[PDB]
């Protein structure tokens, strides 16, 4: 809570449940870490109008975070990757201040490139999941350098 | 699930099962408490029966099924969870 | 289409969608949640907000058993933890909604974190950048940059 400014109690991003804008919309108005899935906008079209609507559904002055799955390809050189959507939303102004990467982690310098770039615009919450042990300890290695 | 065991798990009070200090935690994430809600889009008839369920605290070995919910295969083989029914039989008989 | 050996790739190719429409039945589709947290529900279409707001009241109670004086804040990030009002607020803020869009937060991007130096003399805190000159006065209970 003294890091982000909101809520211990977290939503996470679920590919059926959270891929709609009522509910990630109605989380953030509520103040919590509300977080639309990544796993349902597999078109440019789609990507945009559930930009438009949270847009729409929130009230002045409240953000969201999004979800992104890193070890879909295509989803990913989508999202993150090749196109950068998620970035020129934020660029164009939609209230994105979190990125969550789920179902795998990055290497050392590629990693340390993500939260630079994504840092650049300004989303300022790279978040990460790990499965396993290793997977653990390979974020405090991301953390130490 | 419960609010208690959310308690648990911040308090850091869930260590001394383990014979250990408080390990306090900052955040806890929810997702699967939050199927049923109001905004959520899931079919009613899917909330009926995701209330009506209930489901174990013990492992689920894969390919069967142990008190409403279960344990099956995913399409690249990846292991996921289900609820017990028509879709599930019909997923362990194709895993078979 | 056909029955193969490719029949559980064709039977499972996404099917996850289906339990968000009222054409089908419950039984007939694939849901899937948790182990414990479900029969950690309990009852139907529910609010967000409350569900929260309740596993944090939880948690607060027990806290608050012990018997713990809340001291008061003005806000909830609190990240420099020197001063406090207003310009607490405003310092620690990344982002802000200037004019309809979400430019990150003008302040912050003139020094990033935490080099701003602050002074409280006569009770009117004021923070200065020495190496541009910029200055956040108070005019009352409203932030000038």
């Amino acid at each position: 809570t003294r890091l982000t400014g909101r809520s211990p109690i977290l939503l996470a991003g679920m590919t059926p449940t959270t891929v709609d804008a009522k509910i990630v919309a109605a989380a953030a108005n509520a103040g919590h870490w509300a977080e639309l899935a990544g796993g349902g906008q597999v078109t440019e079209e789609i990507f945009g109008n559930r930009i438009e609507q949270m847009a729409g559904l929130l009230e002045p002055g409240r953000t969201y975070q999004f979800n992104a799955l890193f070890l879909d390809p295509y989803l990913w050189k989508l999202q993150v990757g090749g196109k950068r959507l998620v970035q020129k939303a934020r660029q164009s102004g939609a209230a994105i201040d979190g990125v969550v990467i789920s179902a795998g982690i990055p290497d050392l310098d590629e990693a340390v490139e993500l939260i630079d770039e994504l840092g650049d615009i300004g989303i300022s919450h790279v978040v990460f999941k790990p499965g396993t042990i290793e997977q653990i300890r390979s974020v405090i290695r991301i953390a130490t350098e | 699930g419960t609010p208690r065991r959310a308690a648990e798990y911040l308090s850091g009070r869930w260590a001394q099962a383990y014979g250990f200090p408080l390990m306090p935690i900052d955040g806890i994430l929810v997702g699967t408490a939050a199927m049923a809600t109001k905004e959520s889009t899931t079919s009613p008839s899917v909330k009926r029966m995701l209330v009506d369920t209930q489901g174990t605290d013990q492992w689920i070995s894969a390919g069967k099924a142990q008190g409403g919910m279960a344990s099956s295969r995913s399409q690249l083989g990846a292991d996921i969870h289900e609820i017990d029914n028509s879709a599930s039989r019909c997923g362990r008989l194709l895993d078979e | 289409p056909v029955i193969d050996q490719d029949v559980r790739r064709w039977w499972r190719s996404d099917s996850l969608w289906q339990a968000h429409d009222a054409r089908y039945d419950a039984d007939a589709v694939c849901i899937i949640p948790g182990t414990a947290s479900v029969a950690g529900i309990t009852r139907m279409d529910e609010p967000v907000g409350e569900l929260l707001d309740r596993f944090e009241q939880a948690a607060i109670d027990e806290v608050l058993g012990a018997g713990v004086e809340p001291k008061d804040v003005a806000s909830r990030r609190l990240g420099r933890a020197d001063v406090a009002g207003p310009l607490a607020v405003v310092l620690d803020a990344p982002d802000v909604r200037w004019a309809g869009r979400t430019v990150t937060n003008p302040v912050h991007r003139i020094a990033d974190p935490a080099e701003w130096q602050v002074h409280d003399g006569p009770e009117n805190p004021r923070a200065t950048h020495s190496s541009t000159g910029a200055r956040l006065q108070t005019h009352g209970d409203d932030v000038a940059l």
